C-alpha cells in the first residue's frame, strides 16, 4: 500500500490524507 | 504533483500533511 | 535515553524505535 | 499523550516502544 | 493543514508541496 | 514574507504553493 | 570536501549553506 | 528491530540514541 | 546542473553557493 | 564497520551504542 | 554563514562540514 | 564547546570544522 507504493513508485499528499485520523 | 517517498522521508511527508490530526504508520511486512 | 523531541522529531524517533512495525502517532490524546 | 511525556517532558527510547503498533 | 515551520522545517515543506518545479527561499522579503 | 506567515504565524499547505517557482 | 546530494537532502544543503541569503531551487524537469 | 541507515540518516540514528553521551562519527574512507 | 549533478555525481559546498541569492 | 554496515547491510540500535562516548 | 543550530540540526551540520572525515560530537565538554 | 558556540551562540561553517575528525 502507502509505504510500498510511496517508496517503489510515485504518490501524491492527497493520497497520504487517506492516512490521518 | 508526485512524490517518491522512502523510509524516514515518508513519515515527514505524513507528520506534514496531517499534522494535528495525527496518524498510522503501517508498511507491508 | 533522555532528549525533549518535539514535531517532527518525535516521529523521526519513532520510525527508528518502531522500524518494521511501524506506530501510531495520535497527539490530541 | 506523546508529546506531553516527550516534548513537555523528556522520555526514554524505552517510552517510545510503548507507541509501535 | 496549519503548522508551526520554523528553520529548515519550512524549507522541507517546500520540497514536498513544491516538487519539480521547486521553490525560492527569500527570508529577507 | 514566508517566515513570518509560516514560522511566527501559522500556514497551511494552501500557501506554500505561493512560493512553487 | 565533496558531497552526494539527493532530494530533500539537497535542499538542506541549501539551507544551511546560504542560511540567512536565501536561494532558488531549480531542478531540471 | 533491524534498521538499514545510510549517510545522514545513520548520524541521527546516533544523535538519537547517545544523546547526551555525544559520539565519535567513523565511517571507512 | 545543482541537482542533476549533486545527485548523479558528487558536488561541493562551494558550488552549492552559486544559488543563493 | 558501523557505517559500512548499517548501510550496506542492517543495524539494531544495539549495536549503534558502541559509539557513544 | 552563521545560522543557530540546535540538537539534531548541528549533528546534519557537522556530517555536511565534515564529510568523509567525520567528526566527533561531545556536548558535555 | 559546539552547542555553546553554535546553538546558544551563532557560528559559521568555518568553526564548524573544528569538530571534523
Ligand atoms: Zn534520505
Ligand atoms: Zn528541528
Amino acid at each position: 500500500g502507502i509505504v510500498e507504493q510511496c517508496c517503489a513508485s510515485v504518490c501524491s499528499l492527497y493520497q497520504l490524507e487517506n492516512y490521518c485520523n | 504533483v508526485n512524490q517518491h517517498l522512502c523510509g524516514s522521508h515518508l513519515v515527514e511527508a505524513l507528520y506534514l500533511v496531517c499534522g494535528e490530526r495525527g496518524f498510522f504508520y503501517t508498511p507491508k511486512a
